[PDB]
């Protein structure tokens, strides 16, 4: 209901956090 | 004989081909299941964010589940195709000795045969999305964004999705159109005059329907889903303890997996499949069969 609101806004930040890495010998 | 030598180069050709095609698979999935556009709608915080989240729930899980199936399909289907055509090329090569022999698989036949792959990347993919989307809907549709799943609860959800998919049509149906289909949708510019191509497609269909192919694909799929689960494990951590996350928090994690699953930079995921000994043994049986008179 309102715990919902803070959950959805928190989840949104997690899309960038979930992607893969980059590499140095290239 | 001198076959193992021709067989070994042919295997890496198959590897080049997979890596070469992953961008195309990835790009199609991401255009057809565009979750990044829904997250951009939420970034400019709108009114119906609940409606958009329930959409994203389905899309993220569908995309990643389709990513795993289609990638495993691409690998095994190419192992079949390349070992069928390779075996024919080998016999054409052995028939240059003889006289009154013409070549069965010249470049234009090879190329038309191999273009059959467009179904998997094309209409088959689209139909797979449709079937998997329906399964995710069934399994996750009525599950609140607030519901928590541990890593293993998530694994179990993925298995329930798989059981719905692997029991309306056989998996062979997404790799190849049904025979009752206009020839034209089965290979690029395919017509009744392409006798040899039609014959290769028949033998391919035999292979795809054989139980050994069923086995290899099932093994690949089990590995793929395992590895998908492994890639996600770290996000169910915090430091050796594991947590149950609410579904809304799991969505972004599932969403990002396409970048690892369909990774031309051979992610450990794809190279994983390309080095499986089961896949390699199956390939050698396919090649031995198509390269003997």
């Amino acid at each position: 209901d309102r715990e919902l609101e803070e959950l959805l806004e928190s989840a949104l930040d997690d899309f960038d956090k979930a992607k893969p890495s980059p590499a140095p010998p290239s | 004989a001198r076959r193992q030598y021709h067989f070994e180069s042919n295997q890496r050709t198959c590897n080049m081909t997979v890596l070469s095609m992953l961008p195309t698979l990835r790009e199609a999935l991401m255009q057809q299941l565009n979750s990044e556009s829904l997250t951009a709608l939420l970034k400019n915080r709108p009114s119906n964010k609940l409606e958009i989240w329930e959409d994203l729930k389905i899309i993220s899980f569908t995309r990643s589940t389709v990513a795993v199936y289609s990638t495993c399909m691409l690998v095994v289907l190419l192992r079949v195709q390349l070992n069928i055509i390779g075996g024919y090329i080998y016999l054409d090569n052995a028939a240059v000795g003889k006289n009154g022999t013409t070549i069965l698989a010249p470049p234009d036949v090879q190329q038309q045969y191999l273009s059959s792959i467009q179904h998997l990347l094309g209409d088959g993919l689209t139909e797979l999305i449709t079937v998997i989307k329906q399964a995710v809907q069934k399994v996750l549709g009525s599950v609140s964004l607030k519901h928590s799943l541990s890593l293993l609860d998530l694994e179990q959800k993925l298995k329930e999705i798989r059981n719905l998919v692997e029991q309306k049509p056989l998996l062979c149906h997404y790799m190849m159109p049904d025979e009752e289909t206009p020839l034209a949708v089965q290979a690029c510019g395919l017509s009744p005059r392409d006798i040899t191509t039609i014959k290769l497609l028949n033998e391919t269909r035999d292979m795809l329907e054989s139980p050994d192919f069923s086995t290899v694909l099932n093994t690949c799929l089990n590995r793929g889903f395992s590895r998908l689960l492994d890639n996600m494990a770290e996000f169910f951590r915090p430091s050796l303890s594991s947590v149950s996350l609410p579904l809304a928090k799991i969505i972004p994690i599932v969403n990002g997996q396409i970048h690892s699953v369909c990774s031309e930079t051979p992610s450990h995921f794809v190279q994983d499949l390309l080095t499986m000994e089961q896949v390699k043994d199956f390939a050698a049986n396919v090649y031995e069969a198509f390269s003997t008179p």
